[PDB]
């Protein structure tokens, strides 16, 4: 005459594979992601100050050519260029665009 | 897992204990049943919740930076622009595979610890009145109807009251 | 919308401590890797079977 | 921690306890009384010294460096260097971060080991002639004065002079 | 370790145990005999060779890079260009040195650990017919032939069979 009393812990079904030191697959019953690997495809608005250069490059909204002088007095958190942008106004070249376009963005 | 008793002496999860992370079975003169232990339960769930709030708090935030594109070849300053950021990459990318591996270890380790800590101290309450079966199970060596079954469980079980009885039926 | 974290491809969420969609971020960002995915275990070995 | 001792089945620490770690605290037919155990004592002591001296180890030699303050603008070349500093600060703050968080695990759980290792000597000198009531302590079935207990504490504690004795009292 | 039991409660390792990394010494009424454990080996063998795989696995394949030795002194570009590469180095020099650390740390605690499971098995199929003697033997209370020691090393040791015997010696 007497009872048992056992310990135990739960499972699930089927859980999830996870890494560990020995292991390159060792079930466990739940992970969480930690890389984010995907994406709407827009860019929120939001927080940030997002000023879409459009047909324009940075350089040439600096510059004023015409199509561009929008752009006039602009400010932004982050500046867009599209790969659509073009130039239409006297044919230039910058030494060392890369750094006044640099310098100018930030 | 280190201790020994997950995947050890427990030889199996239970897929009905679905209100609990650990728990216990019993069988008396009443019948049979099952209860989740919530302590155990909460310290495993409290420390995961900790070590997870630990690895996704704060993003670093960082504005102007390098390119890290280029639509023309250029030589030496794009090359080390490109060795830079492809250096930092392979860094983050390492850490973050040590990280979870290292994390995920101690995870199972500590889970395993905690059911063999609740197996432990269900066997110093029960004292000389039960043996442990080696599976995971206690035999207790007295009645022990529902609300006995639920003073080991709530941590109140006195040993003496039962001893006399146990002791009777263990070694005589 | 609303989004701390902005890549060439589009906003993504910053919850995740790392990311693989895009090298080039700018704001509050995870931190880019080359693992597609990484798995952090928040539960016990499952173990439903001997 | 991971052993379930400190923070554990041991209930509390003891403020009392000044000359050491760990230790014991009797009662006997002489009175009650407390010492330390200097090899568990010094076997934490040890280990803690050994992480803590392969930490402070040899920082590292560096001489002539990059500039890592401008007092110009200048585009590319200093976007890069700025970079590069950036992305190295970042990555050691996050091997101090991990580095730390590592470690103190380890210590609390090191510590909790020991603390269970000397729990668990001390009940296998004990053999028959005591029980473990739950908390930390072992009642012990016989006469055990001052030079009996000090047996104990000093690992010659001869069982099988006092398992008549303590057999008796334990079961009838 | 944590757990103890290599250099620990087991005072030494056994260059004479030449089949296995844990098993059984024993003594009985036909003599003296040795057996590997064959379970608790193989385990400790296939996490070691677990982190093993997990450690040699994929070196990173790179091309083209940055220029690492000069003939000229150029200055500016030069010096961020061994900045870079200096800084790499310590930073990968700083993970193999710790990766290694956290390895043996843990190599050691999981081979301690299959020791001590080993050991909490085997009491746990003795039941009441043995007593653990405190190094890592036990005593065994009743005639235990070699049949009878084979049936405690592959488990299927039946506790009931000699468990009156057994009691009469270790209480009467
Ligand atoms: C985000 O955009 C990037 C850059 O365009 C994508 O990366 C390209 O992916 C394609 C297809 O896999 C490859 O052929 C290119 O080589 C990648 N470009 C670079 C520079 O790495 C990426 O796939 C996009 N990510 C998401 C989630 O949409
Ligand atoms: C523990 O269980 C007993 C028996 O069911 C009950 O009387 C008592 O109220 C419980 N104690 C606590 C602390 O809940
Ligand atoms: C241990 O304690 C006993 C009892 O007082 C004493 O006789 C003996 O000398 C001690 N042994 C050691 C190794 O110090
Ligand atoms: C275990 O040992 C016993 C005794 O020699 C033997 O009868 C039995 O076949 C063995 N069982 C297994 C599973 O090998």
């Amino acid at each position: 005459p007497g009872a048992t009393l056992c310990l135990g812990h739960h499972a699930v079904p089927n859980g999830t594979l996870v890494k560990t030191i020995t292991d390159d697959q060792i079930e466990v019953t739940n992970a969480t992601e930690l890389v984010q690997s995907s994406s709407t495809g827009k860019i929120c608005n939001n927080p940030h100050r997002i000023l879409d250069g459009i047909d324009c490059t940075l350089i040439d909204a600096l510059l004023g050519d015409p199509h561009c002088d929008v752009f006039q007095n602009e400010t932004w958190d982050l500046f867009v260029e599209r790969s659509k942008a073009f130039s239409n106004c006297y044919p230039y070249d910058v030494p060392d665009y890369a750094s006044l376009r640099s310098l100018v963005a930030s | 897992g280190l201790f020994g008793a997950i995947a050890g002496f427990i030889e199996n999860g239970w897929e009905g204990m679905i209100d609990g992370w650990y728990g216990f079975r019993h069988q008396n003169s009443e019948g049979t049943g099952q209860a989740a232990d919530l302590k155990s339960t909460q310290a495993a769930i409290d420390q995961i919740n900790g070590k997870l709030n630990r690895v996704i708090e704060k993003t670093n935030e960082k504005f102007h930076q390098i390119e890290k594109e280029f639509s023309e070849v250029e030589g030496r300053i794009q090359d080390l622009e490109k060795y830079v950021e492809d250096t930092k990459i392979d860094l983050w990318s390492y850490n973050a595979e040590l990280l979870v591996a290292l994390e995920n270890q101690h995870t199972i380790d500590l889970t395993d610890s905690e059911m063999n800590k609740l197996f432990e101290k269900t066997g110093r309450q029960l004292r000389e009145n039960a043996e442990d079966m080696g599976n995971g199970c206690f035999k207790i060596y007295h009645k022990c109807d529902n609300a006995c079954i639920e003073s080991i469980r709530n941590g109140t079980y006195d040993h003496d009251v039962y001893r006399d009885e146990a002791l009777n039926n263990r070694f005589q | 919308c609303i989004s701390e974290c902005i890549t060439p491809n589009g906003s993504i969420p910053n919850d995740k401590p790392f990311q693989n969609v895009n090298k080039i971020t700018y704001g509050a960002c995870p931190k880019y890797v080359k693992q597609n995915t990484l798995k952090l275990a928040t539960g016990m070995r499952n173990v439903p079977e001997k």
